[PDB]
Order: C-alpha cells, then sequence, then structure tokens
C-alpha cells in the first residue's frame, strides 16, 4: 500500500483509524498514529491487506503509537487532502493561533486554528495530558490522523473531542470545538523516529 | 471529550 497521512487503516479486523505520519527507525518503515487505536502487537489492514502491526503506544496519560510495516509497502512524505496531496517538509511546531489542517477518514481534509496547548482530556479510559488543542472540525474515526499547517510542518496526530450525536463536531460553530491532537515532536524522540519529507 |  502507499502510505499517505489521512488515510483509513483497520486495526484486528475491527475499529478504523487513520494514518498520521510516514517515518523511519533504521531500515524499518512505520507510520505514527494514536495509541488509543491499538494495542501492541495489533494487525493494521489498509484496503484488507496485512501493512504491519503495533510496535509500541501510550494511552491513556499520553495518546501515541507507530506501526512498523512490511518492506513491501511505499511510504510517501504527503498527506490527503481529498484527490491533492500536501507535501511535509518538517516538524516546526506552530504556536497559539496559527492556521493548521488535519485529514483522516471521516471527515477529510479540515482547516482551523491552534487555540491551546497543553489540553487535559478526561476520556473514559482516563486522563491525557499535554494535547494541543485546534477548531478544525473531526469525527469518530479520524483519530491517529495527521495534523499539518499547509506550509507542509506536521503537528501531531488526532486524539479526540468533543464530538457531538451526530459523531462530529463539524455541525457545532468553531467557537465551540475542542479537536485534540498530542504533539508530534515528543513521539518522534520517544521513538527514536525520523519523518520521512520531501 | 471522547477518543475520536
Amino acid at each position: 500500500a502507499n502510505i499517505v497521512g489521512g488515510i483509513e487503516y483497520s486495526i484486528n479486523n475491527a475499529s478504523l483509524c487513520s494514518v498520521g505520519f510516514s517515518v523511519t527507525r533504521g531500515a524499518t518503515k512505520g507510520f505514527v498514529t494514536a495509541g488509543h487505536c491499538g494495542t501492541v502487537n495489533a494487525t493494521a489492514r489498509i484496503g484488507g491487506a496485512v501493512v504491519g502491526t503495533f510496535a509500541a503506544r501510550v494511552f491513556p496519560g499520553n495518546d501515541r503509537a507507530w506501526v512498523s510495516l512490511t518492506s513491501a509497502q511505499t511510504l510517501l512524505p504527503r498527506v490527503a487532502n481529498g484527490s491533492s496531496f500536501v507535501t511535509v517538509r518538517g516538524s516546526t511546531e506552530a504556536a497559539v493561533g496559527a492556521a493548521v489542517c488535519r485529514s483522516g477518514r471521516t471527515t477529510g481534509y479540515q482547516c482551523g486554528t491552534i487555540t491551546a496547548k497543553n489540553v487535559t482530556a478526561n476520556y473514559a479510559e482516563g486522563a491525557v495530558r499535554g494535547l494541543t488543542q485546534g477548531n478544525a472540525c473531526m469525527g469518530r474515526g479520524d483519530s491517529g490522523g495527521s495534523w499539518i499547517t499547509s506550509a507542509g510542518q506536521a503537528q501531531g496526530v488526532m486524539s479526540g473531542g468533543n464530538v457531538q450525536s451526530n459523531g462530529n463536531n463539524c455541525g457545532i460553530p468553531a467557537s465551540q470545538r475542542s479537536s485534540l491532537f498530542e504533539r508530534l515532536q515528543p513521539i518522534l524522540s520517544q521513538y527514536g523516529l525520523s519523518l520521512v519529507t520531501g | 471529550a471522547a477518543p475520536a
């Protein structure tokens, strides 16, 4: 499979999540995603084919994971935006007030702005601390997907937010959305990964 | 908030 930020993948033939970013760890290919999407050793599938397994994750507390892929997968420095693509150029962290977009299998590519950092989400499983908050909308299934600026600086992966009864927070105003992402920087250093860029 |  071609690995692009934002596409769907399933875990153990049950849950769906979105790919965050293509990365490498020495000769190993992988992608970063949300920790809540899978447990260590869970199987990831793209379009019904096995592409790899969860190599590590932290959830709750943090919400991060990386999936190690088989050698036949093609890593690309890109994030899906409809039929188009955003090129990944690095991981400079943007500040509060910056515009950012996110990509995922449920709501597609949505943009907004960063409104706060260091937010705590109180999920049913336990608190997840240090998340950054944006006001781009998102829906169930978007988890693990990319958060990136239009300039190509990868920001983090989708964690969660105030989903309404229709499964997303797209039908409420930007001012009332809380869409939280886990910062990419600490995931790359915790697992020794390097981002694929173009 | 809920995970996703």
